[PDB]
RNA sequence: UAAAGCUAAAUAUAUGUAGGAGACCGAUAGCAAACAAGUACCGUGAGGGAAAGAUGAAAUAGUACUCAGGAAUGAGCAAUUAAAUAGUACCUGAAAUCGUUAAGAUGGAACGGAUUAAGAGAGAAAACAAGUAAAGAGGGGAAU
RNA sequence: AUUUUAAAAUUAUUUGAAUUUUUCUUCUUAUAAUUUAAGUUGUUUCUAUACAGUACUUUCUUAACCCACUCGUCUUGAAACACGGACCAAGGAGUCUAGCAAAUGUGCAAGUGUAUAUGAUUCUUUAAACAUUUUACGCAUAAUUAAUG
RNA sequence: UUACCGAUACCAAGCCAUAAAAAGAAGAAAAAAUUUUUUUUUAGAAUCUUUUUAUGAGUAGAAAAUCGUGGGGU
């Protein structure tokens, strides 16, 4: 895991290895989480893919639609990715888990770093045009996530000068 | 700029760094000389990368001496230490990059009994 | 009549194996002859250059006094040794024995 | 591509060759020559070193 | 800026160190170098600078030449900064006394018969430091079968250049341009 | 001494098999081929013709067990290892590219040069103090 | 480690002149010192009674003043509305032989080169090294002629 | 009419290189301590050392000295 921590006691990780999931929308409800308590991110993700609340899709943001939802995170864009949330609220629910198999409480738990990453991509065949086959890949990608539990030198001229300044003053 | 200390004159302290190795990974930085008919490094316009030159070097007297005054000598293995008994006060030792840290512990002992001054002695400290 | 010390000068100014000079720093040639006083990389100081001459060393361990038609001893000894056979260098070689003993 | 048929030996004059046997053999002869060359000679007396 | 020639630095010609690596002829140019600066007496200088020449300008001087050239002036000592060869075309030698860098082996035997001396150029040096009763001279330098080739071009007319050719014979380099009789001579 | 004929040796050898060598190549090199290579695959066909080596000393150490999971996986107070950010896509693991965090900048480019400054990092081998004294911990060398 | 001397100059003395009668008048007889000679020396602080600090040196990072056009390329002329270059890594282009020449090194020199091949008490290296029989050939040493010469 | 500002040109000084030129095969200097100890140096590498003077643009091109990679003998 990329992070610097400390105490491991106070932490509580998780994973997924190789997600069938887009990066972008991933990497883009990831942002939303960040920094958020565990089960406030946990609602916001069932909350998305109730269609009720969006990710705001702030850096891959070509073409991404203009939702009403946006203006609770100042942005006018926003998604509700779906797949992505779910691949995401499976690693929550992972990260819980660990969480309760530790002496963590889950109610103080931060997510500290959500990090996703790219993984290999698969590949497929797309036929076009004048007999060209051309590439059709996905973009898997990894995610880490890492809950943590939340609550002169003097010198004698140097000291003359201070103590004259301070006359000065008075 | 010109950087004095005392007697050491050194007239360029900025590294000279290969022309448009800043624009593109592929050329690196070091110093690369611009053939090529255009170049505006070779030919010298106002504003452009300067082109080092022999007028760039240090006096003669002073030339590889480090800010210590002291020509810098690298050495591997005791017995090298040995030619610079009669020179303490000119060279300092420097302990080659390879050596052990049992090897450069000894080399630092000997270099202490010389006088002599080693210039990494903190090395695996 | 084929050989003198000149020759031999020329001989083995660049290829020696006694020669080790700086890469980094690069000025300053050392010799590191048996009976070279003073480290210098010239005729006018090196062993091999010439006849007579009379290095202090450290060899293995224990500190040597070597002569130059070869020979091998071991500060009042080596002062003893000096007026025996002896042809300032003096004066060097005292001063080299001192920072000599320092060692260990 | 390298060929077979580079010149891998060179001829070098039979005298010339003579000529650099006798400066090896004289060569080995002087001492101070020998000691350049690396060898731990100090403890030997004479260097065109003959035995029975 | 400054309207000089080759700006200010001066041109100088010729050779500056000789580029041999020979350990004898370093130490002969030492010392010929030193006594031309300390006993500026030119003939060191010019010997000095005879020894720093290439090969081809210390050609061999035949024993017969030397002889001839010591012909008027006896018992001075004639110095060749070259090659002295021998001559089989000569019968006699007188007893001669010569300096030179080298003698042919059969040159020298010569030599010694005639009870003559080969001094080689430190013993020259240690007898006649400024060259006192001495004599320099050259072997044939244009003499050599490559400067045949040099001057004007064989083409050029009234030009005794050879030109450089297979071989000798009727059909080579020998019709036109070289004979009235197919256009034109030379 | 033609119009008949034979005949060993010295000579040649990029084919095959078997040996042996190298100032040769070192996995984009070297044979096309270090590997189930004239293989897969393409072409009706004559033909064309790849890519692809490395865990560790040892898998007779190849991931037991527990928790969360539909499962993949993940986590561990658990576990092989000297080491698993050596986990079989395994040596090292560059760059392009991308992620996290921080710091900074931000009026239709960016970067750069020369010159300081302001920050933020590193640093004492010139950038102070040789010796002398008191007593600890070491090591040496000699003198008899 | 003797052109940081010599002299010049100056100061304080000493002998003799001079017409610019002069506390800087000049020369010169002698003697000492000095610097105006004979390229910066001192004094006092500070860093500092410090072991890295916020000072000091240095790297990077931002600003700011001034400047700065896309490199490569053919071209009289490229920032070009000329072309090639999305990026990165690795690969990637005057080489090897033959024969000639010049240059330079080296040996020997009216010679030189032991060519094939032989020989050895040569045999991991040795496919090198060594050796040359108890007038070979090359190039040179002579040219010239279409030629007998 | 002055005065001013104003180049990589000019001038003075420094340093680098190039070129040439002089010229070169033996010895105590000082400070600090307290008459003796300690501290630094006590040079002589010819393609080298010391000093001098001038000069320094550059494509095609030429040369020299350097730097680095794979392997060889030492
Ligand atoms: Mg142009
Ligand atoms: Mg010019
Ligand atoms: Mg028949
Ligand atoms: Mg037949
Ligand atoms: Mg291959
Ligand atoms: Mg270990
Ligand atoms: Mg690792
Ligand atoms: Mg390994
Ligand atoms: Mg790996
Ligand atoms: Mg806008
Ligand atoms: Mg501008
Ligand atoms: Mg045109
Ligand atoms: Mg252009
Ligand atoms: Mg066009
Ligand atoms: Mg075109
Ligand atoms: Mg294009
Ligand atoms: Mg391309
Ligand atoms: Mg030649
Ligand atoms: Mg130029």
């Amino acid at each position: 895991y990329a992070k610097k921590i400390r105490n491991l006691g106070k932490c509580a990780k998780g994973a997924g290895v190789d997600l069938r999931v887009h990066f972008k929308n991933t990497y883009e409800a990831a942002r939303a989480i960040r920094r958020m308590k565990l089960l406030e991110a946990k609602k916001y993700l069932n909350d998305v893919i109730e269609k009720k609340r969006c990710v705001p899709f702030r850096k891959y943001n070509g073409g991404v639609g203009r939702t009403n939802q946006a203006k609770e995170f100042n942005h006018t864009q926003g998604r509700w990715p779906a797949k992505s949330c779910k691949f995401l609220l499976n690693i929550l629910d992972n990260v819980q888990a660990n969480a309760e198999s530790r002496n963590l409480d889950v109610s103080k738990l931060r997510l500290i770093h959500v990090m996703v990453n790219k993984a290999r991509p698969g590949r497929r065949r797309t036929y076009k045009a004048h007999g060209r086959i051309n590439p059709f890949m996905s973009s898997p990608c990894h995610i880490q996530i890492i809950a943590r539990e939340i609550n002169i030198s003097n010198q004698n001229r140097l000291k003359n000068k201070s103590v004259k300044k301070q006359q000065t003053v008075q | 700029a010109v950087k004095k200390v005392g007697k050491i004159i050194k007239k360029r302290t900025k590294k000279f760094t290969r022309f448009q190795s800043n624009r593109f990974m592929r050329v690196k930085p070091a110093w690369r000389k611009p053939r090529g008919i255009d170049c505006r490094v070779r030919r010298r316009y106002k504003g452009t990368n300067l082109m080092p030159s022999i007028g760039y070097g240090s006096n003669k007297k002073t030339k590889f001496l480090l800010p210590n005054n002291k020509y810098k000598y690298v050495v591997k293995n005791v017995k090298e230490m040995e030619p610079l008994i009669m020179n303490h006060t000119k060279y300092c030792v420097q302990i080659a990059h390879n050596v052990s840290s049992k090897k450069r512990k000894q080399i630092i002992e000997r270099a202490k009994q010389m006088n002599v001054s080693v210039i990494n002695a903190k090395a695996r400290l | 009549s084929n050989v003198s010390n000149a020759l031999v000068w020329e001989l083995t100014r660049k290829s020696n194996c006694f020669i080790k000079k700086n890469k980094a720093g690069k000025k300053g040639v050392f010799l590191c002859d048996p009976l070279n006083v003073n480290y210098k990389n010239t005729p006018s100081s090196s062993g091999l250059v010439k006849s007579n001459s009379t290095n202090v060393t450290l060899k293995d361990g224990k500190v040597v006094f070597s002569v130059k038609v070869n020979q091998h001893f071991k500060m009042k000894n080596v002062e003893k040794l000096l007026q025996q056979h002896g042809s300032k260098n003096k004066e060097k070689l005292l001063k080299k024995y001192k920072r000599l003993s320092k060692l260990y | 591509p390298t060929k077979i048929w580079r010149r891998w030996g060179r001829k070098v004059n039979l005298k010339e060759k003579r000529y650099a046997v006798c400066s090896s053999i004289a060569a080995s002869g002087v001492t101070s020559l020998v000691l350049a060359r690396g060898h731990r000679i100090s403890h030997l007396k004479e260097v065109p070193l003959v035995v029975s | 800026g400054i309207a000089l020639k080759n700006v200010g630095r001066i041109k100088k010609h010729g050779r500056k160190h000789l580029v041999s690596k020979n350990p004898y002829l370093r130490l002969l140019v030492k010392l010929y170098n030193f006594l031309a600066r300390r006993t500026n007496a030119n003939f060191n200088k010019i010997i000095a600078k005879r020894l720093i020449m290439p090969k081809r300008y210390r050609p061999p001087l035949s024993l017969s030449k030397l002889q001839y050239h010591m012909a008027n002036h006896p018992n001075d000592i004639a110095v060749v900064v070259g090659s002295i060869t021998d001559d089989k075309r000569l019968f006699s030698l007188k007893q001669l006394k010569v300096c030179a860098l080298r003698f042919t082996e059969t040159a020298r035997k010569r030599i010694e018969d005639a009870g003559g001396e080969c001094l080689t150029f430190d013993q020259l040096a240690l007898k006649y430091p400024t060259g006192k009763k001495c004599v320099l001279l050259r072997g044939p330098t244009k003499a050599r079968t490559a400067e045949k080739h040099f001057g004007k071009a064989p083409g050029k007319p009234k030009s005794k250049a050879r030109p450089y050719v297979r071989s000798k014979g009727r059909k080579f380099e020998k019709a036109r341009g070289r004979r009235k009789s197919r256009a034109y001579k030379k």
